[PDB]
RNA sequence: AAAUUGAAGAGUUUGAUCAUGGCUCAGAUUGAACGCUGGCGGCAGGCCUAACACAUGCAAGUCGAACGGUAACAGGAAGAAGCUUGCUUCUUUGCUGACGAGUGGCGGACGGGUGAGUAAUGUCUGGGAAACUGCCUGAUGGAGGGGGAUAACUACUGGAAACGGUAGCUAAUACCGCAUAACGUCGCAAGACCAAAGAGGGGGACCUUCGGGCCUCUUGCCAUCGGAUGUGCCCAGAUGGGAUUAGCUAGUAGGUGGGGUAACGGCUCACCUAGGCGACGAUCCCUAGCUGGUCUGAGAGGAUGACCAGCCACACUGGAACUGAGACACGGUCCAGACUCCUACGGGAGGCAGCAGUGGGGAAUAUUGCACAAUGGGCGCAAGCCUGAUGCAGCCAUGCCGCGUGUAUGAAGAAGGCCUUCGGGUUGUAAAGUACUUUCAGCGGGGAGGAAGGGAGUAAAGUUAAUACCUUUGCUCAUUGACGUUACCCGCAGAAGAAGCACCGGCUAACUCCGGCCAGCAGCCCGGUAAUACGGAGGGUGCAAGCGUUAAUCGGAAUUACUGGGCGUAAAGCGCACGCAGGCGGUUUGUUAAGUCAGAUGUGAAAUCCCCGGGCUCAACCUGGGAACUGCAUCUGAUACUGG
């Protein structure tokens, strides 16, 4: 239910960062990003219209580190939901609890954010939420635990974010360790380089 | 005021009975075609009153026989 | 039978099954009574038997042995037929 | 008779039960005639757990329906609250 | 405010093309099975086949406030003591707390199981009249006075047993008359007729024949008319296939009369009439429980009816009735049959398609568990007893959902493996090393909620002649949990206990090396000596506590085309015509309002589906409200079109 293997892999595999590794380094310092993994790195093959959509949806996922079960139910909700399907999924990607940490600061990847949040780390509203799936609603308050703001890994992590960009739904005390969810981002928010209606026209088929 | 049907007379044989038949126009399902469809009622006809062919209106009643449980009301048209 | 509420069950039945069949052939007889009066066109008999048969058949109607409107047939049969002679 | 029961619906160990009016003869969750009400005993006391309908109970109590044990107390913390 | 916002193609006939046409695939889904593998939890599901046969335990009892009672244990008791005189230990007493057996009342027709039969004696929808209805409930009345029995018991006695027989005794709210008798039954009427039962709590005095009568309250009893509920009955429409089944029917269709039922009715009988059903599929044959619903689909449809809920049928096979308000009765009765068992050989006993379980069949489906703590049920004034319903637990990855199997750093990129134009590349930051963390599992400590009640006390009110008893209402006290070591929380230790399956020629994401049309693969179109298709290795791709294969349904399949196809040559115009049933029908006026349309009412069970919220740490799941249930009937109008 989770993926433990080669991190630097996948973001090789998908020609694109997906931020798998804190940020000490540059990707290029530690893998070759621009070859694809394996003995038959070296050759591109043109890739068929399945090809492309399966591609985008393996990025997302690997991005947000969601198995398939979940990625499927995801759609499914979204696809219910009124609006325009890709944006909405995006949005329910995001609310991840894991996703909110990570994006908060406290951790330098998903995976450490992840388990930031499995370990009981996390509270939402002052209640230890230890779901990384946990859909977070606009106005909740995320903050670590009392026992874990003693921990290196979270000021490790809030220095490696201060060097990143700042998200514009999320007001974040790094004294405090503590931050609130605003609202959920609208699409012109998150990546311009994923093709939401790809995943749609896969997942539609 | 009261719950009736209507149909032609088919058989009067019987004594103080008769076979009304009550014609519909129900639309086929699946097709939507609208077809005929017959229903024969054995009514009680006392007195004798009504023949072959006429135009009758008849009411449901309490089972008075294996098969007759409607009754006649009036007869409107009269076989000619 | 398994169970004791069984057994108790068939002996009160068994009992109630013989009380019940004397009392249906008390009232059987004098119902018949009234019939034979009936057939030998006997008016005065007929209404004599009436009058016997009335008393007994309310009363097993009453006591749970036939239905009050199986006695209110059995009257009203009966009355039909004896108002059929004289 | 006609008595007003709870059926205990929900979850396992979370019970929901609905206040209906149904033949005693028939079973729990089986046949019932009416459902004048619901009762949720491990409510968070934020929201309601008690929404029995108490015009329609009298009314069925005034055509000799029986009123269970819980749904007289239900009845009584009912008019006692409101 | 929301609650139809919904529709994809590809491979393969040919040297090549277009068309036709079938086969196959990509998607969902399952009561699944098998193969490899397998950490935890929540919620659900779990004999689809042999309605095959069943060992064993339990699944329906309850009331002493109906009754005679006392056999058992707990007490009170009068009288006799071992005697270590305050332990008193046994002789007799229903005196009472209770209670085995027995009569009696209620319940065993509910709850639970299965889908054999049933193609309409059923189910669904919508109507109807000729009916009954225990317990619950409203109103009005009555509730008087007697008798004969009988179980238990006693004595004798027959049987291996199962179970009886005879004689005697006793009780009742058991049974039977009498009186009474109407807004009840019969009858137009006069009149005639029909019922009952007590028990319990407490008590001021008056009167007691020392049991108590007398007062009050509760409860029970009988009669009638209603309510509610349940059930019985009738009609219309719908509800599989076959014409290689076209005629069927004698109680058959109807009528009069008798009987019968709670009720209408050929329900039954006598007689009379000669009918009735059928091409709109009667009859016959095969299959089949029906529905809300489930799966699939854009929809229309197609398939289906496990779990949950309603209805029906069945209870070893066939038949039958008895009791009862209700049965022709799973754990009742009688008979017959097959089978199994006990036997003293004369006779007996039984029915898991209740909960576990066994043998068998099968590819395949679980424990001979805990508790009545909650909900419901039966009985009881209540306490309470019973409850394999139910609440839980055990087993199974069977499904859905959630989480974990670590995280960060980590190179000239170690070793080995594979490839190599022998330069190197890849496995690969992957590993090792370093720093950190401890969700879940393991050990220990705290700890909700499911719990409402019930009991004992007092106080108030009502009732009453009564400041008793009883009912209701406040408060006080001591308690009520199978789950259970609960959920949840806290502490400890250490990466420590936790990744596999399928695939890589095209469809279809993923490529190289090595070993001869053989071995083998294959869902549809490879292998005859450098095979991306066989087998192994390296690498990669997709899923992931699962992964594949098989079986099955729908989709794609516009491939049964109503929405939505065709027939010159691809499958398809009868050889031609006349013509009954049927289908359709020029044009105008009037009328009707059957089709059609509009509005309203009733109904369309709950659950499910969908929308907005709520509670489980999230989800699954549970749940509030709404929408929906596209249908049917009735009533009132419209009159353009179709019909008369």
């Amino acid at each position: 239910a989770r993926y433990l293997g080669p991190k630097l892999k996948l973001s090789r595999r998908e020609g694109t960062d997906l931020f798998l590794k804190s940020g000490v380094r540059a990707i290029d310092t530690k893998c070759k990003i621009e070859q694809a993994p394996g003995q038959h790195g070296a050759r591109k093959p043109r890739l068929s219209d399945y090809g492309v959509q399966l591609r985008e949806k393996q990025k997302v996922r690997r991005i947000y580190g969601v198995l398939e079960r979940q990625f499927r139910n995801y759609y499914k909700e979204a696809a219910r939901l009124k609006g325009n399907t890709g944006e909405n999924l995006l949005a329910l990607l995001e609310g991840r609890l894991d996703n909110v940490v990570y994006r908060m600061g406290f951790g330098a990847t998903r995976a450490e954010a992840r388990q930031l949040v499995s370990h009981k780390a996390i509270m939402v509203n002052g209640r230890v939420v230890n779901i990384a799936s946990y859909q977070v609603s606009p106005n909740d308050v995320v903050s670590i635990r009392e026992k874990a703001k003693k921990q290196s890994r979270v000021k490790a992590a809030l220095e490696l974010a201060e060097q990143r960009e700042k998200p514009t739904w999320l007001e974040v005390d790094a004294g405090k360790m503590e931050g609130t969810f605003k609202r959920k981002p609208e699409r012109s928010d998150l990546s311009a380089d994923i093709n939401e209606h790809l995943i749609v026209e896969l997942y539609s088929k | 005021k009261i719950r009736t049907l209507q149909g032609r007379v088919v058989s009067d044989k019987m004594e103080k009975s008769i076979v009304v038949a009550i014609e519909r126009f129900v639309k086929h399902p699946i097709y939507g075609k609208f077809i005929k469809r017959t229903t024969k009622l054995h009514v009680h006809d006392e007195n004798n009153e009504c023949g072959i062919g006429d135009v009758v209106e008849i009411r449901e009643c309490r089972p008075l026989s294996k098969t007759k449980s409607w009754t006649l009301v009036r007869v409107v048209e009269k076989a000619v | 039978a398994n169970i004791k509420s069984a057994k108790k069950r068939a002996i009160q039945s068994e009992k109630a099954r013989k009380h019940n069949a004397s009392r249906r052939s008390m009232m059987r007889t004098f119902i018949k009574k009234v019939y034979a009066a009936i057939e030998a066109g006997d008016k005065a008999a007929a209404q004599k038997a009436f009058n016997e048969m009335q008393p007994i058949v309310d009363r097993q109607a009453a006591k749970g042995l036939i239905h009050k409107n199986k006695a209110a047939r059995h009257k009203a049969n009966l009355t039909a037929q004896i108002n059929k002679l004289a | 008779m006609v008595t007003i029961r709870l059926a205990r619906h929900g979850a396992k160990k979370r019970p929901f039960y609905q206040v209906v009016v149904a033949d005693s003869r028939n079973a729990r969750n089986g046949r019932f005639i009416e459902r004048v009400g619901f009762f949720n005993p491990i409510a968070s006391e934020k929201e309601e757990g008690t929404r029995l309908d108490l015009d329609r109970i009298a009314h069925w109590v005034g055509q000799g329906a029986t009123i269970s044990d819980r749904v007289a107390a239900l009845i009584k913390e009912v008019n006692k609250a409101a």
